C-alpha cells in the first residue's frame, strides 16, 4: 500500500516517535497563570468560592421539586417484576441464517446464548427470552424453539412453518445454569432439579393455548388448529415431517438439559458423567 | 539477555494446609474441593461421592423444598380455590 | 570467520534485459517473457536467489511482494542505489569554493 | 454410590463456540432476513469495503450532541477518496445537494452528515462488497 | 532445498500475502534459505501509529504502582494545639505548627499512598497493535523470518558479527516458540549480550519491538502468531473468560 | 542563590540493563497464552491495588478492607482519619454539586 510504501521511504518507528492521535488528548488546565489564575474560576466569595455550596437538589430551603412531588408507586416491586428478553422473529431468523442458531436440532435458551442471539442477566431478574411476533412475515425457517414467553402471532408463525414453540419456566437459578452451563460444571455441583413455575404463572405454563411445557398435550391439537384458522394457513402436519423426532422433543420439565439429568455431575477435565446410585439421592434427584 | 521462563498457572491442584492459620476459610470447605474436583478431574485427589449432598444434607433439602416449593398439585389446588372465592 | 561487510551501492548492469532473461529461461521461454507470473513460490524463490546470487543486490521483504512479475523484478534491479555517506554526497555534489563542510564524527 | 459414564455428547453440545461460524450456503439469495453473502471475485474497484466478523456491511448509524446524524462506512480498504467520491455521486441526487463528508484515511472510514444507513448497506451490496 | 511457508490460515479474496525471506543463522551468507507466505491482515495492516501509541503507553504504565507518599498536615506528628491566641499577638493566625504553611508542615495536595495507574485496552485492540508493530517492521524491513534459531555455536562474538555483517540493527529481538525448547546454543549466546535479547513467543509486546531495532522470528514463531492474532478477528464476543473451557478454543 | 554553583555530577543511564531490555516482555500473556493469565497477574505491588484502580477515597476504603486488620495500630487511625476526611470533602465539596 502506499501507507506502507511512505513507511518505508521514512526513518524506523521506534519509541522517539510515537504520537497520540490528534485530538485524544486534551490539554489539562490548571490554575495558574493569568487567565486560569486568580480565582481560579471559583467565583467570589459565597458558598461556591468556598467549595461549600448546598446538597444536589436543594433549593435554597424552598420545598425541593423532587420531594414536593407526591410518592406514588411508579416502581414498587421493580426488583422482583420479571423481565423477560424479546427475540423478534426478525432476529432468529438471521440467526439461522448466518448458522449461528442451528435450527435441525431443538433450539433452547443454551443454544440462542451460544449462538450469542440474546443476552440473559438472571442476576438483572430476566428471566428468560419471550418470542416477539415482529419480523413474522418474513419468517420462514422451521425451528424447534423452546422459549419462556411466546405472543399469540409468534406462536402462530412458528407453527404455519412446520415448527414447533414450547414455553417452558426456568427459575432463577435453573437460567443462570443453562445461560451459562460450562461455569455451572466448573462449580463441581451436581445439576439441580428445575424448580416449578411460581403459582401466579402456574395458569400460563398449564395453558395449552400457550403452548405451556406443563399443559396437557392431549389439547395442543386444538389450540394449534384454533390459531391455524385465526391467521389463515394450512396445519402442516409434521408427524410426517423427516425431523418429526426433532420437533417432538422436549426436555423433562424438572431437567434443565436435554441429555443430562437432575443430580449428575459434569467431569469436563476427564470427559465423565459421575451418575449417583444411592436411592435416597434417586429420589430426590427424580422428585 | 534472555527473558525469565514465562508465567504458568501452578499447574494441578492446589490444597492449602488446613493447619495454616493465615489460609483463608473459603478454600478448607467441601466448595473448594468441589471446585477443585470440576476443574481438574480424578487428578484432585477427591473422593467424588463427597460431591453429593450427605443423608443429614438431603433430608434439610427435602425439609426445605417441601417448605417453601409447593408442589404441582397443591398450586393447581390453591388457584382453583382462589377463582372460585374471586369468582 | 565473518566476511567482510558488504557495500550497499548497487550499479545495474549494462546486459541486464539479457541476464535476467537467461535467468527466466533457467528457471520457468515464452513470448513476452516480462509478464510471467511471479506467482509460485518456488519460482520466484528460485528467480529471485539467482539474481541476488549474481547482483550481490536482493529485494527486500517490504519489496518481496509487490515483486510479482518478471517487469517488477526488472524494474527494482534497474533502479540503482548508492551507499556513499552524506558527508561524501555533500563533498561530491560540488560544492562552491566559499562553502566548506566538515565532519567532526 | 458413584456411577461414571461416557454420555459426553450432551454436554459437548452446551459447550459454546468462540469463532463465528462461517454462514452456511443457501440455494437462493438474499436469504429470508436480508443477508446476502460478499460476490465472489471481489469486485474490481480502486476500493474494498470488508464485511465485519458477523458478515455485514460495516455501515453503522452514529448521533452526536442528540442532533448530529451520521453514517459511517467504517472498513475501508484502498482509495477511500474515491469511496468518498462514489459515495458523493450516489447519495446527492437523494439529498438534493452534495453530501458533507471526512473521509478518515488513517481509519480507513468514511464519515457522511446524515442517516443513510439503509441506503448505503443496499448500494453497497449492489456493488457486490 | 527452499524452505517455502504458506499461510494455513485463509486469506480474505481481495489480499495477497506478504512475502519474506526465510533465513537461517547457520551460516554469515545464508541470507535466503527460503520464502514465507505472511497473512497480509498481519503483516499488511494499516499503520495506524495512534495505536501502536497507545498500546505502547499502555503496556509502560498498567503496571506502575507509584510508591510516593506525602504526611498530611493530620498524619504529620504533633501539631494539635493551637500556637498562639487569634487575637492580641499581632501575629498570623493559626491552628497548629503543622498546617502546610509551616515549615515541617503537611503536604496539602501530595502523592498519596501508593498509587495504581492499571487499565485495560480491548484485547483487540492490543492485538492490533501487535499486528500494527509486526507490520511496521516488515514494511521498514527491519523484519527477518528464520527456519529455526539454531547456531552453530554459542559464542557472543558470531551472533554479532552476523548481525554486523547482515546489516541488522545495534539492538536485535529474536523471538522462539517456546520458552523450553529455545536452541541451548542461541540461549549461551543471547544470555551474554545486552542488545541482542530472546523472547518466546508469548513474550512478543509493542514496547519491545519498538525498543529493538530489528526483530528476528522463527516460521512456528511467525504461525503462532498469525494464528493467535487472527483469531481475535472473527472471535465472539466473550460468553466468559476464554481461560473456561470452549467448544474450539485450546 | 538557590542555583548550584558547579555541573551535578553526570548521570549514566544504561538504556541496555536487563529491567529496560525486557521490560514489556509477557504483556500479551493472555493473547498470546491462551489467556491462561492476565496481564493484570504481572502485576507485583500491593496487594489491595493489583489489578485495580481508584481515586484517593477508594484506595484508602479498599487498603481499610483489604489489609487493615493487619495494619499497624497509628496507621490504622491515620487511614480511618483519611477515610473520614476523603468522605467529607468528595461528598460535601467542590465547585460542582
Ligand atoms: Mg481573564
Ligand atoms: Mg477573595
Ligand atoms: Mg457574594
Ligand atoms: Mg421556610
Ligand atoms: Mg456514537
Ligand atoms: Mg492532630
Ligand atoms: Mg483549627
Ligand atoms: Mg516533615
Amino acid at each position: 500500500a502506499r501507507a506502507l510504501d511512505l513507511l518505508r521511504g521514512l526513518p524506523r518507528v521506534s519509541l522517539a516517535n510515537l504520537k497520540p492521535n490528534p485530538g485524544s488528548k486534551k490539554p489539562e488546565r490548571r490554575p495558574r497563570g493569568r487567565r486560569r489564575g486568580r480565582k481560579c474560576g471559583r467565583g467570589h466569595k459565597g458558598e461556591r468560592q468556598r467549595g461549600t455550596r448546598p446538597r444536589l437538589g436543594f433549593e435554597g430551603g424552598q420545598t425541593p421539586f423532587y420531594i414536593r412531588i407526591p410518592k406514588y408507586g411508579f416502581n414498587e416491586g421493580h426488583s422482583f417484576r420479571r423481565q423477560y428478553k424479546p427475540l423478534s422473529l426478525n432476529r432468529l431468523q438471521y440467526l439461522i441464517d448466518l448458522g449461528r442458531v442451528d435450527p435441525s436440532q431443538p433450539i433452547d435458551l443454551t443454544q440462542l446464548v451460544n449462538g450469542r442471539g440474546v443476552t440473559i442477566q438472571p442476576l438483572k431478574r430476566d428471566y428468560g427470552v419471550q418470542l416477539v411476533e415482529e419480523g413474522a412475515d418474513t419468517f420462514t425457517a422451521k425451528v424447534n424453539i423452546e422459549v419462556q414467553l411466546a405472543s399469540e402471532l409468534a406462536i402462530a408463525a412458528i407453527e404455519k412453518n412446520g415448527g414447533v414453540v414450547t414455553t417452558a419456566f426456568y427459575d432463577p437459578r435453573s437460567l443462570d445454569i443453562v445461560c451459562k452451563p460450562v461455569p455451572f460444571f466448573l462449580r463441581g455441583q451436581p445439576i439441580p432439579k428445575r424448580m416449578l413455575p411460581p403459582e401466579e404463572l402456574v395458569p400460563y405454563y398449564t395453558d395449552a393455548k400457550n403452548r405451556g411445557y406443563l399443559a396437557d398435550p392431549a389439547k395442543f391439537p386444538e389450540a394449534r388448529l384454533e390459531l391455524a384458522r385465526k391467521y389463515g394457513y394450512i396445519l402442516p402436519d409434521i408427524t410426517k415431517d423427516e425431523l418429526f423426532k426433532m420437533l417432538c422433543t422436549r426436555k423433562d420439565p424438572r431437567q434443565i438439559f436435554f441429555g443430562l439429568a437432575p443430580g449428575w455431575v459434569v467431569n469436563m477435565a476427564d470427559k465423565k458423567i459421575l451418575k449417583p446410585t444411592d436411592e435416597n439421592l434417586l429420589k430426590y434427584y427424580t422428585s | 539477555y534472555r527473558a525469565r521462563p514465562p508465567p504458568r498457572r501452578r499447574p494441578g491442584p492446589r490444597w492449602p494446609d488446613p493447619e495454616d492459620l493465615l489460609t483463608p476459610r473459603w478454600q478448607l470447605g467441601p466448595r473448594y474441593a468441589a471446585k477443585q474436583f470440576a476443574r481438574y478431574g480424578a487428578a484432585s485427589g477427591v473422593v467424588p461421592g463427597s460431591l453429593w449432598p450427605s443423608p443429614e444434607q438431603l433430608r434439610e433439602l427435602e425439609a426445605e423444598e417441601r417448605e417453601w416449593y409447593p408442589s404441582l398439585a397443591t398450586m393447581q389446588e390453591s388457584l382453583r380455590v382462589k377463582q372460585l372465592a374471586e369468582e | 570467520v565473518c566476511p567482510p561487510l558488504r557495500s550497499r551501492a548497487y550499479t545495474p548492469p549494462e546486459d541486464l534485459q539479457s541476464r535476467l532473461e537467461s535467468y527466466v529461461k533457467e528457471v520457468f521461454l515464452p513470448s513476452n517473457w516480462q509478464d510471467i507470473s511471479l506467482e509460485d513460490s518456488r519460482l520466484k524463490f528460485n528467480l529471485l536467489a539467482h539474481l541476488a546470487d549474481d547482483l550481490g543486490h536482493v529485494v527486500p521483504n517490504s519489496r518481496l511482494h509487490q515483486m510479482c512479475r518478471v517487469r517488477d523484478v526488472l524494474d527494482f534491479y534497474n533502479v540503482p542505489i548508492q551507499d556513499r555517506s552524506k558527508f561524501d554526497e555533500l563533498s561530491a555534489s560540488n560544492l562552491p569554493p566559499n562553502l566548506k563542510i566538515t565532519w567532526s564524527y | 454410590f458413584v456411577e461414571s459414564v461416557d454420555e459426553y455428547q450432551f454436554v459437548e453440545r452446551l459447550l459454546p463456540a468462540t469463532r463465528i461460524p462461517d454462514p452456511p450456503k443457501h440455494e437462493h439469495y438474499p436469504t429470508p432476513s436480508g443477508w446476502q453473502p460478499p460476490r465472489d471475485p471481489p469486485p474490481n474497484l480502486p476500493y474494498f469495503v470488508r464485511r465485519s466478523r458477523m458478515h455485514n456491511i460495516p455501515v453503522y448509524k452514529d448521533i452526536t450532541h442528540g442532533n448530529r446524524q451520521m453514517t459511517v462506512i467504517r472498513k475501508v480498504e484502498g482509495d477511500i477518496w474515491a469511496l468518498q467520491k462514489d459515495v458523493e455521486d450516489f447519495l446527492s441526487p437523494l439529498l438534493g445537494k452534495t453530501p458533507v463528508t471526512q473521509v478518515n484515511e488513517v481509519t480507513g472510514t468514511l464519515r457522511i452528515k446524515g442517516y443513510f444507513d439503509q441506503e448505503l448497506k443496499a448500494w453497497l451490496l449492489e456493488k457486490g462488497f | 532445498e527452499p524452505v517455502l511457508r504458506k499461510v494455513e490460515l485463509p486469506v480474505p479474496t481481495h489480499r495477497r500475502p506478504v512475502q519474506a525471506w526465510v533465513e537461517s543463522l547457520r551460516g554469515f551468507e545464508q541470507e535466503r534459505v527460503g520464502l514465507a507466505d505472511l497473512h497480509p491482515d498481519v503483516f499488511a495492516t494499516a499503520p495506524r501509529l495512534d495505536i501502536l501509541h497507545q498500546v505502547a503507553m499502555w503496556q509502560k504504565n498498567f503496571k506502575r504502582i507509584s510508591y510516593a507518599k506525602t504526611k498530611t498536615r493530620a498524619e504529620v506528628r504533633g501539631g494539635g494545639r493551637k500556637p498562639w491566641p487569634q487575637k492580641g499577638t499581632g501575629r498570623a493566625r493559626h491552628g497548629s505548627i503543622r498546617s502546610p504553611l509551616w515549615r515541617g508542615g503537611g503536604v496539602a495536595h501530595g502523592p498519596r499512598g501508593p498509587t495504581s495507574y492499571y487499565y485495560m485496552l480491548p484485547m483487540k485492540v492490543r492485538a492490533l497493535g501487535l499486528k500494527v508493530a509486526l507490520t511496521v517492521k516488515l514494511a521498514q524491513d527491519d523484519l527477518h523470518i528464520m527456519d529455526s534459531l539454531e547456531l552453530p555455536t554459542g559464542d557472543p562474538q558470531y551472533l554479532t558479527e552476523l548481525a554486523h555483517y547482515r546489516r541488522w540493527g545495534d539492538s536485535v529481538l529474536l523471538v522462539d516458540l517456546t520458552h523450553e525448547e529455545m536452541p541451548q546454543s542461541i540461549v549461551e549466546a543471547t544470555s551474554r549480550l545486552k542488545t541482542f535479547n530472546l523472547i518466546p513467543a508469548v513474550g512478543l509486546n509493542v514496547h519491545s519491538m519498538l525498543k529493538h531495532q530489528t526483530l528476528v522470528l522463527t516460521l512456528p514463531t511467525v504461525a503462532f502468531l498469525e494464528d493467535k492474532l487472527l483469531w481475535q478477528d472473527s472471535r465472539y464476543r466473550p460468553l466468559y473468560p476464554f481461560s473456561l473451557p470452549y467448544s474450539d478454543f485450546p | 542563590i538557590g542555583i548550584r554553583l558547579t555541573l551535578p555530577p553526570p548521570k549514566v543511564v544504561d538504556r541496555w540493563n536487563e529491567k529496560r531490555a525486557m521490560f514489556g516482555v509477557y504483556d500479551n500473556i493472555g493473547i498470546l497464552g491462551n489467556f491462561e493469565k492476565h496481564p493484570k497477574e504481572l502485576i507485583r505491588g500491593p496487594i489491595w491495588l493489583r489489578g485495580w484502580k481508584g481515586n484517593e477515597l477508594q484506595r484508602c476504603i479498599r487498603k481499610r478492607k483489604m489489609v487493615g486488620s493487619r495494619m499497624f495500630a497509628d496507621d490504622l487511625h491515620n487511614l480511618n482519619k483519611r477515610i473520614r476526611y476523603l468522605y467529607k470533602h468528595f461528598n460535601r465539596h467542590g465547585k460542582f454539586r
